[PDB]
């Protein structure tokens, strides 16, 4: 499902500041990212990346293409690919802290500035 | 004859705009008679300051392109403005190349007229209300403001994809647009990014005026998002200087003069 930004703003305000990562800043990302797609499905080529949080089968989640991943998550991509957030999220937070938010390569261009534009007022 | 109006008196505001009714383009031939050879128009009333070529990058869209003729001609002609219609098809399989067929067309339409306004427009895109000039501004103009698809709003503050326009000299200035850009996303926000350093601001019409519909589609096959997208827009200030109109090559297959518009075929390589 295509979200709008205040429902995901919503959505994932548990999130917010941590690793010092905030709402604004992960509006912004996820629009870049995903379009707002909790169905995205994108090949990064080798490798596949699913959802809201485009997170990857190459080591974060299991997919039947790659069964042999890692998967830090511990959890099936096809998780990842609804409009039940709680596991999305809780996969991101290990990225975040683990890897950082450099994982997410739209932050540096398209996020360092004009990050008010990406406010939700609807609480 | 005299200069024509600053704003056209034909104008009619707000249309309504539908895809369900299939499209002939005989009939469109027979309902804009004043279109000549290659989809060309220059109003007999008056003289427009306003001679405008309009780019539409192009493969395997032609259902898209006949709802495009069917609006817009009518609606250009309202805006009193002398312009010539331009698609450019990219020959082959390759992955798709949006900006690259951009700058195809700003080279190729030169070579017909002197030109000194250019719309950018993708073929899927219709403009809600007349009053939405298909023209060029003292700064760099986005035109498709407030698409049906992004529930009538701007998407973000930097967006300049759709429908745009440059000047001549707002395009020289920039050295164009980039030719590295393959497969889906990035390569307006390059462009976007190439307009502010060269000091420039980005105009538009405020989202009631600007109101565009796109014809609901899928992602086409071969122009899946561009995983490199990223680091590229990162480092446009470098790349800007070297890779745009100065080192475009390309290869012209075909040239077609049909009523309604002129379309040319090129083959445009691979990226880089
Ligand atoms: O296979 C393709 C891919 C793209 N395009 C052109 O490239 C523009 C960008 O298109 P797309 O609709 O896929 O992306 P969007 O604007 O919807 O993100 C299109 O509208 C077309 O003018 C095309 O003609 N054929
Ligand atoms: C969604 C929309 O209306 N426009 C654009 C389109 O022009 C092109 O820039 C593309 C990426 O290749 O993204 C989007
Ligand atoms: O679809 C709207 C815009 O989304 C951005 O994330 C992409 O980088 C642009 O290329 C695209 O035009
Ligand atoms: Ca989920
Ligand atoms: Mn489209």
């Amino acid at each position: 499902t295509e979200l709008t930004k205040c429902k995901v703003s919503h959505a994932i305000k548990d999130i917010d500041g941590y690793q010092g990562i905030s709402l604004l800043e992960w509006a912004c990302v996820l629009f870049h990212t995903s379009g707002y797609d909790t169905q995205a499905v994108v090949n990064d080529n080798g490798s596949t990346e699913y959802g809201l949080f485009q997170i990857s089968d190459r080591f974060w989640c299991k997919s039947s293409e790659f069964p042999e991943s890692e998967n830090i998550c511990g959890i099936s991509c096809d998780k990842l690919l609804d409009d039940e957030l709680d596991d999305d999220i809780a996969c991101a937070k290990k990225i975040l802290a683990i890897k950082g938010i450099d994982y997410w390569k739209a932050y540096k261009p398209m996020c360092s500035e004009k990050l008010e534009q990406w406010r939700c007022e609807k609480p | 004859l005299t200069a024509c109006p600053e704003e056209s008196p034909l104008l009619v505001g707000p249309m309504l705009i539908e895809f369900n009714i299939p499209v002939d383009l005989k009939l469109v031939e027979q309902q804009n008679p004043k279109v000549k050879l290659g989809g060309r128009y220059t109003p007999m009333d008056c003289i427009s300051p306003h001679k405008v070529a309009i780019i539409i990058p192009f493969r395997n869209r032609q259902e898209h392109l006949k709802y495009w003729l069917y609006y817009l001609h009518p609606i250009l002609q309202r805006q009193q403005l002398d312009y010539g219609i331009y698609v450019i098809n990219q020959a082959g399989e390759s992955m798709f190349n949006r900006a690259k067929l951009l700058n195809v067309g700003f080279k190729e339409a030169l070579k017909d007229y002197d030109y000194n306004c250019f719309v950018f427009s993708d073929v899927d895109l219709i403009p809600m209300n007349d009053h939405n000039t298909y023209r060029c501004f003292s700064q760099p103009r986005h035109i498709s403001v407030a698409m049906d698809k992004f529930g009538f709003s701007l998407p973000y503050v930097q967006y300049f994809g759709g429908v745009s326009a440059l000047s001549k000299q707002q395009f020289l200035s920039i050295n164009g647009f980039p030719n590295n850009y393959c497969g889906w996303g990035g390569e307006d926000d390059d462009i976007y990014n190439r307009l502010a350093f060269r000091g420039m601001s980005v105009s538009r019409p405020n989202a009631v005026i600007g109101k565009t519909r796109m014809i609901r589609h899928s992602r086409d096959k071969k122009n899946e998002p561009n995983p490199q997208r990223f680091d590229r827009i990162a480092h446009t200030k470098e790349t800007m200087l070297s890779d745009g109109l100065n080192s475009l090559t390309y290869m012209v297959l075909e040239v077609q003069r049909y009523p309604l518009y002129t379309k040319i075929t090129v083959d445009i390589g691979t990226c880089s």
